[PDB]
């Protein structure tokens, strides 16, 4: 399962036309790495190496 | 890296204790941080040294009967095979809670740690014995309507249900519950009979 | 789910004796509801030094030194040579049927698979002291003229040829065959090369 989550503006000129564009996300699941559960696991590519 | 001294025990750490959280679900278990090997080290726990001349080759004594991977071992794939045909138990629930003593190669360079993790492993005496040897005086044992009125009336409740199974279970033994033997069952010297 | 653990009991095979020896059985255990594998326990594992310490170190450590070319398994170049490598040669026929005390690759656990389940022979030495022992009187010996007399005419009989070789072995002092050491003379940590 994915964890992470986001946002955008949107700066217009004089004239209205897209000029500048600006994405934001929010937050993790960003603790695991240093306390698994039993029969859970880490974070992908770990394994992977 | 080193993670890979934690692959090869991935494999043997998890032998203690990953899922050991089992039929009480799914607990704080063993954790994969490397300082915490030092917090499985709890009180009961013997590990004889390498070239014991022989503590640990007593486990060659009986080895014949145990192993699986006859270079000399018992692997993940032997506790994950072995207790389900030496000792005891488990369900994915307390999979590797017993299967926690090998989920990877008890070598015999490691059968040193089983009958190690033997004495040891599971809260061995220092946690068990004097769970109520602390409650206890001194020479002594813990009364039997006290121990009833604990195991229902102090913490966490326990049913009906739960007393009367340990009730006609509990050793009562002159008025009092032999504690210090209602743990110790599982210990000392005279027996070679179950676990391994 | 249930179902991993179970999944993963059969690599225990594919290194220990099963891969020579179906012979020496996988014991089937694991009934799916888990609860259940705690009754497949092997309880009581004593009887005089099955392992003797002076002995089944060496035999499975002469698997470390009877595998000469260093494969992994045991030639009948193997026993030969490494005998060669001592002394005391078998014929290539007395090599042949010792290795057929085995159907054929006698390797690492096919060795030891016959070794420790053959638990029969001799007399142990302590009941070879009681042999003698167990005649005396007091604390003294044995005279001569008694086990002489013995030896020819008493239940299983010796012939003359049986005795006298027998006697230019037997350490007499005092008229009296001091019977201990003797026994000790046939059978301590007795001779090499004769199997495996």
């Amino acid at each position: 399962s994915s964890r992470f989550g986001k946002f955008i503006r949107i700066n217009f000129d004089v004239t209205g036309y897209i000029v500048g564009a600006n994405i934001e996300t929010y937050l993790l699941e960003k603790s695991r790495a240093i306390r698994q559960a039993k029969d859970e696991r880490t974070f992908h590519i770990f394994y992977y190496l | 890296m080193g993670d890979d001294e934690k692959k090869e025990k991935k494999k043997k750490s998890k032998k203690k204790a990953e899922e050991e959280g089992g039929d009480a679900p799914a607990a704080p278990p063993a954790p994969k941080p490397p300082s915490q090997k030092r917090r499985a080290q709890r009180s009961g726990s013997n590990v004889f040294a390498m070239f014991t001349q022989h503590q640990v080759q007593e486990f060659k004594e009986a080895f014949q009967l145990i192993d699986q991977d006859k270079d000399g071992f018992i692997s993940k794939n032997d506790i994950r095979a072995t207790f389900d045909s030496l000792g005891r138990l488990c369900t994915e629930q307390e999979l590797d809670s017993m299967v926690a003593e090998a989920p990877g190669p008890i070598n015999f360079t490691m059968f040193l740690t089983i009958f190690g993790d033997r004495i040891a492993g599971t809260d061995e005496e220092d946690v068990i014995v004097n769970a109520f040897n602390l409650f206890d005086e001194g020479d002594g044992k813990c009364k039997e309507e006290t121990l009833k009125r604990s195991l229902t009336t102090w913490g966490e409740k326990f049913s009906q249900d739960e007393v009367d199974q340990a009730l006609s279970e509990a050793p009562i033994d002159g008025n009092g519950l032999i504690d210090i033997k209602k743990f110790a069952q599982i210990l000392t010297k005279g027996a070679k009979e179950e676990g391994a």
